[PDB]
């Protein structure tokens, strides 16, 4: 399953593959991958499902203490918090999730959590079982601060390339829009995209 | 001292004066008054470090 | 699987006359097929008379020899300045060795 | 009074308070002068620490203490009680660091220290705190200062004081808002505290002081924290000198 | 009297009352401001008193209506340290409720949970009462407007509109009158705004002391929001009331 | 009243509490002692006092480590239980820092010890004065150990019994032995002088000298017999 | 138990008359894939120290809360903890130490390799190894990793021991951490053609210089050989 998040000039767009497998079978064709954990702050899984969604879960614990008593918290805050769960179940489980998230002092920011315990701030990220296949894909097209339509044909490609290459990638791109405007959902079929 | 009213500041003082009287002196100083401080209590006022 | 413990080879050499004592030891240090160090003590001072030695590998030795240095200090601290003989100090080692048992210590130690 | 009260520090009296809370502030106006003086592109803390005998050390003992690299706090009353109460906010600061890798917003701070006074109020196998702690800093929106009474109430403040000579010192500070309707900048909020501190010591006058005198500001220190020391600190002590006389 | 009584809070007394706390039905009313909630049809309301009686202090950070979460409001009379204390269990039990449900917390089991844990305070001698009312307001997910009070006792009912604090009860009657003379439950607009402008106004009627945007501050639950007016905000709508 | 004088957590209505002040009166009552320094050099001299003259005297120095080291005034238990946990400390930091931890910093750790048992419910207070010193690489130094468990960083402080003409002979000779440096003999010297000052009811002998030095090329040492009969 | 999971590659030191340079290469791979690229790897800790830090990328994160602290810890009180109480690389070399050697005691090792340059504020050249496995020397040229067998003779023949730091001065060093960054490069798949270079010098403090570029580049035999085939 391959998942992306990308900054452009007014904000940060996730997006992301909804096929969830196990083995050759698949569990479930569709279904989100794109995971809030607050209103500005979305989050990517990908590797073992169990893992990410239990995980997810428990940030949203302390991120809801966070907002309470003590302010917003940034992307990095919430990425700080999902690498110390990722650290000290290093060799307990193995997690891949990308962090991204809208400020109203930094914009669109992307914060990638490899399968251990890291932090890198990146301007773009991939990752998952899926993404080992568009790498030299995106480095070409990747530039900074696109307009909106640009980043979203960007991120439709670059996915379907992923499910073409990788059995564990599929479904509907879903791309999930944080900008300054609000939350935008979006959704995508396959017959439009496969030509794309 | 602590908590010692007019009265019993001017106990102290004249206290001291006799104590230095024994002594051998015929002039107050400043370790003379700190004895008349240890008639009011029951305070020892020279013993041993083993509970004090 | 992490294997904690290492090697890091060294030869040191005990002996006793009867009114000096030597305790000497290469100062190479390797790790594989590569010298780390072209100087690396190895016999360090500890007084009331004793040096010791630990050797084979490094770090687990380091440790060894730096308990027993605190050991030193608590000994004057607690016996009013009692000087440690080497019988005594012989059978502190094996205090911090038992001690040390089911973790155990890979170094050949040389007081 | 007795009937617990006074005797416990969890048992309410007819009042509807405690009056051992009441002698916890007591002991905080027998403590020293400490001000803060908070500033639109700053924050400095000034305190006054006495001079028993000459064979002290100087600048060698102080009340500033800071958190972090960015929270400077002072606190007046019981010394040693005031010096756990910071040592305790470390603790909790190292926690914030730690989970969010981040320094803490000073509202944060000024959240979890009140609820470690407002604990010692619950037990009566504990003292409470005999201390206000004037803090503050820089953070991302700005520099904000609080100060916490041993009451464990807080709220913003444009001046806090405390100490002894506190009637002098909330007055001055009512007129540096008058006089810069912006509260002046933290350069010169440094020399301000000086003048204070000095009209202080008229109620503090049988001894000799110190000045103590530090700051954190957005670019007048960098958005760190620093002692205000050497050509800084004699400047202020020179402003102070010229107007008391 | 008292021989032991009011020292404790396991202890009764001949008539079975526990003194204590009934001591902190009188520290509540130590903060001096009062609160009003009300309801309308598609918003609850809440206000309460702002003093910033130095200018020493900074006029923002007043304020006693706190934030528990995404959809809970709740205004606060009686001492600060019991109001963040208070706060910092509400907050907590909000958010844990969320994550071990799976599903928002509800007004009237968020003041539910907080009167329990408060009669095992009473229940035990080595905690005490925390002297405040707590007045929860939501626009629940299932239930619309609701006002749920706790009381310092821990004990807890929901109301059509409530006051609190020492001048209660010229506002008890006011609030009385209100809803006998409409013979329904609730305020009948179905704009927000005039319900909050409505609410200012029998603030000043009970009170008979008029405000400013210095002496107020107001909370706004909706439904699936919540957020508290700025004084700019506030300032709106008094010159709505004085000229209509 | 002293109704405020039966616990360690209870306040008086005056601030104030009863139990650290008890703990000063037995300051008072506990053997003198004089503490000075130098910037090169740092000195306790220390009464040695036997409870009779069959028995002979008693340590009033403990060695901490080999850079620090204190005095008493007052307790003997008290002593012992924070000298123990104060050596701890100088393991601890020459354990896991390589460092010979600062006086002052030292002294912030023992400060909060002591305001553990006044806190609690249980735990008994400290009612003994410690006269610290060391010389680490920010020189000498000298902390007054209250049994509040504040710090005071002086050039030269004296407690214990009569004590007080010590600190009137410090005060006006405050400048002199300071910038006397590298000369270890004077300090030494300064400290006699002082504690002849305090004397009733004794004489000193060569066995009620214990002077304790640390500086700029010596390790904390203590002096007993033929080595203060220099100095008698 | 931790296992290698993201890599880096080697840090890359030595010592000179005035000083020490230390310098690391920028890369954060996981496997064999190069998932990162001008990953920070060098961590100042205040200015008369440079810790360097490849091995595990996770534990680099640890440690670099671990040092943030150090210096938080440093920094309450006295105003005499900045200048003369200043953190000499020492303390800093020993902290991580007594902590290796309790992680390794708990089957769980911070999965690193370090090494810690700096000048002590007694004016004293430090340059000293540490490891997962706790092993600690003090050599004059080291590198880790890799560089530990590969690239440490090219220092060695500036630096062969111990009276051979005088000699060598700043140029001469600076230099020859260039030619063997060229090694490491052309010669072990872990490569960045970034690195960074820090100089810890006694007068003049910590100078640090970020993304430096590799040169000298030769493939020219490449174009000399059709090799077989």
């Amino acid at each position: 399953t391959s998942i992306m998040a990308v900054t452009f000039k007014d904000g940060v767009i996730l997006g992301a593959d909804s096929r969830t497998t196990t083995g050759a079978y698949i569990a479930n064709r569709v279904t989100d991958k794109l995971t809030r954990v607050h209103d500005k702050i979305w989050c990517c899984r990908s590797g073992s499902a169990a893992d990410t969604q239990a995980i997810a879960d428990i940030v949203q614990y302390h991120l809801e203490l966070y907002t309470s008593q003590y302010g917003t918290p940034s992307t990095e805050t919430a990425a700080s918090v999902f690498k110390e769960l990722c650290y000290e179940n290093k060799d307990n489980l193995t997690a891949g999730i990308i962090v991204a998230g809208y400020d109203d002092k930094n914009k669109g920011e992307v914060y990638t959590i490899p399968l251990g315990g890291s932090v890198h701030k990146l301007p773009y990220a991939i990752a998952g079982s899926g993404s080992t296949f568009i790498y030299g894909y995106c480095d070409k097209n990747f530039r900074e601060n696109m307009s909106k339509e640009e980043t979203v044909d960007f991120i439709k490609h670059s996915l379907s390339q992923a499910i073409k290459w990788d059995g564990s990638s599929g479904g509907v791109i879903r791309m999930v829009v944080l900008t300054a405007a609000g939350v935008e959902r979006l959704i995508f079929y396959p017959d439009e995209y496969e030509q794309l | 001292t602590d908590e010692f009213n007019g009265a019993q500041l001017k106990a102290v003082t004249v206290e001291a004066g006799m104590i230095a009287l024994r002594n051998g002196q015929s002039s107050v100083k400043h370790e003379d008054f700190v004895e008349g401080i240890s008639e009011v209590q029951a305070r020892k006022s020279k013993s041993v470090s083993f509970y004090a | 699987q992490f294997n904690p413990y290492g090697d890091n080879g060294g030869t040191i050499l005990g002996i006793a006359g009867e009114d000096f004592a030597v305790l000497a030891g290469d100062t190479r240090n390797i790790t594989d097929y590569s010298i780390n160090s072209r100087y690396e003590p190895k016999v360090f001072d500890c007084g009331d008379n004793i040096v010791m030695s630990a050797n084979g590998f490094a770090a687990d030795g380091d440790a060894l020899v730096k308990r027993f240095k605190n050991s030193v200090k608590w000994y004057h601290f607690d016996h009013n300045d009692k000087k440690l003989s080497i019988n005594s100090a012989a059978r502190n080692i094996q205090h911090l060795l038992y001690g040390k048992r089911f973790f155990p210590y890979y170094v050949h130690t040389i007081i | 009074i007795g009937t617990g009260y006074d005797l416990s520090n969890s048992v309410f009296s007819p009042d509807g308070r405690n009056f051992q809370v009441e002698y916890a502030v007591k002991a905080v106006e027998n403590g020293t002068t400490s001000i803060g003086i908070k500033c639109n592109d700053g924050v400095v803390f000034a305190v006054e620490k006495l001079i028993t005998s000459k064979l002290l050390v100087p600048q060698k003992n102080v009340k500033i203490q800071v958190v972090d690299r960015h929270i400077g706090c002072v606190y007046s009353g019981l010394i040693p009680d005031g010096r756990h109460l910071v040592n305790r906010g470390r603790e909790e600061a190292a926690s914030f660091k730690k989970l969010y890798k981040t320094p803490i917003p000073i509202p944060a701070f000024a959240d979890r220290l009140g609820q470690y006074v407002q604990a010692h109020t619950l037990y009566n196998s504990v003292r409470p705190f005999g201390v206000s702690t004037i803090f503050g800093g820089v953070d991302k929106n700005g520099a904000h200062l609080y100060m916490l009474e041993p009451s464990g109430s807080y709220w913003g403040y444009k001046g806090a004081a405390t100490g002894k000579g506190r009637q002098s010192a909330k007055a001055e500070l009512e007129k540096l808002v008058d006089h810069h309707p912006e509260g002046l900048s933290a350069r010169e909020a440094v020399k301000q505290a000086a003048k204070i501190i000095y009209l202080a010591h008229e109620d503090n006058k049988e001894k000799d002081f110190e000045l103590e005198i530090s700051w954190c500001s957005l670019s007048e220190t960098n958005g760190l924290h620093k002692f205000v020391k050497g050509d800084l600190l004699q400047e202020a002590i020179d402003f102070a000198q010229k107007e008391i006389n | 009297s008292a021989a032991g009584y009011d020292r404790h809070i396991t202890i009764f007394s001949p008539e079975g009352r526990l003194y204590q706390v009934e001591y902190a039905f009188k520290a509540t009313n130590q903060t001096n401001i009062n609160s009003l909630a009300v309801r309308g049809k598609d918003c609850t309301v809440v206000i309460s008193q702002k003093k910033v009686p130095d200018k020493l202090l900074d006029p923002t950070t007043v304020s006693y209506i706190f934030c528990i979460s995404r959809t809970i409001g709740m205004v606060v009379n009686g001492p600060i340290p019991d109001a963040r204390n208070a706060a910092l269990r509400a907050k907590a039990e909000a958010a844990e409720f969320r994550y071990k449900y799976g599903y928002d917390m509800p007004c009237d089991v968020l003041a539910k949970r907080m009167a329990n844990l408060s009669q095992i305070y009473t229940q035990r001698a080595y905690m005490r009462p925390l002297g405040v009312i707590l007045t929860f307001v939501s626009v629940d997910e299932e239930l619309g407007p609701s006002i749920y009070k706790t009381d310092p006792a821990g004990y807890y009912v929901g109301y059509k509109a409530t006051a609190t604090g020492p001048k209660q009860q010229e506002i008890t009657t006011n609030l009385e009158n209100h809803f006998k003379k409409s013979k329904i439950d609730h305020i009948n607009e179905e704009s927000w705004e005039k319900v909050v402008e409505f609410a200012i106004t029998h603030m000043i009627d009970a009170l008979g002391t008029e405000f400013s945007k210095n002496d107020l501050e107001v909370g706004v639950a909706t439904k699936d929001k919540f957020f508290t007016l700025s004084a700019e905000n506030i300032e709106e709508r008094l010159v709505a009331i004085a000229e209509q | 009243r002293n109704n405020y004088d039966g616990d360690t957590v209870t306040f008086s209505p005056t601030g104030r509490l009863f139990q650290v002040e008890y703990a000063l009166e037995a300051i008072k009552q506990g053997s003198v002692t004089v503490g000075l320094r130098s910037n090169t050099h740092a000195v306790l001299v220390a009464l040695k006092r036997n409870a009779d003259e069959l028995s002979s005297y008693q340590k009033k120095i403990i060695k901490c480590d080999e850079h620090m080291g204190l005095s008493l005034a007052g307790l003997a238990p008290d002593a012992r239980v924070l000298s123990n946990y104060l050596r701890q400390q100088c393991n601890y930091s020459s354990l896991v820092f390589n460092r010979k931890l600062a006086v002052e910093r030292a002294g912030h750790l023992l400060c909060d010890k002591a305001q553990k048992n006044t806190q609690s419910y249980g735990g008994r207070p400290y009612g003994v004065g410690l006269l610290i010193i060391g010389y680490d690489k920010s020189g000498a130094h000298l902390l007054e150990f209250q049994p509040s468990g504040n710090v005071t960083e002086l050039y030269g402080t004296a407690i214990g019994a009569r004590s007080q003409g010590a600190k009137t002979y410090l005060e006006r000779t405050l400048d002199t032995f300071i910038k006397i440096d590298g000369n270890p003999d004077e300090l030494i010297k300064a400290g006699v002088e002082a504690i002849s000052q305090s004397l009733r009811d004794e004489s000193l002998t060569v066995d009620n000298l214990s002077i304790a030095i640390v500086g700029k090329d010596t390790p904390f040492t203590i002096y007993d017999g033929e080595a203060v009969a220099k100095y008698i | 138990t931790q296992q290698p999971i993201v890599t880096g590659t080697s840090v890359i030191s030595m010592k000179y008359d005035n000083g020490v340079i230390i310098a690391a290469d920028n890369l954060g791979s996981y496997g064999s894939l190069l998932r990162f690229n001008g990953v920070e790897r060098l961590i100042p800790v205040g200015d008369n120290t440079v810790v360097g830090i490849s091995g595990d990328i996770s534990d680099m994160q640890h440690i670099e809360r671990l040092l943030k602290d150090l210096v938080t810890e440093n920094a309450y009180d006295n105003p005499l903890a900045d200048a003369e109480e200043a953190l000499e690389p020492s303390y800093i070399f020993e902290y991580l130490a007594t902590v290796m050697y309790q992680r390794r005691s708990k089957m769980n090792p911070l999965w690193n390799a370090i090494i810690v340059a700096g000048v002590q504020s007694n004016g004293d050249q430090f340059l000293r190894y540490v490891n997962l496995l706790g092993v600690t020397y003090s050599s004059p040229t080291l590198a880790t990793g890799f560089g530990a067998h590969m690239a440490n003779p090219l220092l060695r023949k500036v630096v062969d021991r111990e009276s051979d730091i005088p000699k060598t001065t700043v140029q001469v060093a600076e230099e020859a951490i260039v030619n063997a960054m060229r090694v490491l490069y052309y010669r072990d798949a872990r490569s960045s053609r970034n690195f960074s270079l820090a100089i810890i010098d006694k007068n003049t403090g910590l100078t640090f210089k970020k993304n430096l570029q590799v040169e000298n580049m030769k493939w020219d035999f490449a174009k000399d050989i059709k090799g077989y085939g």
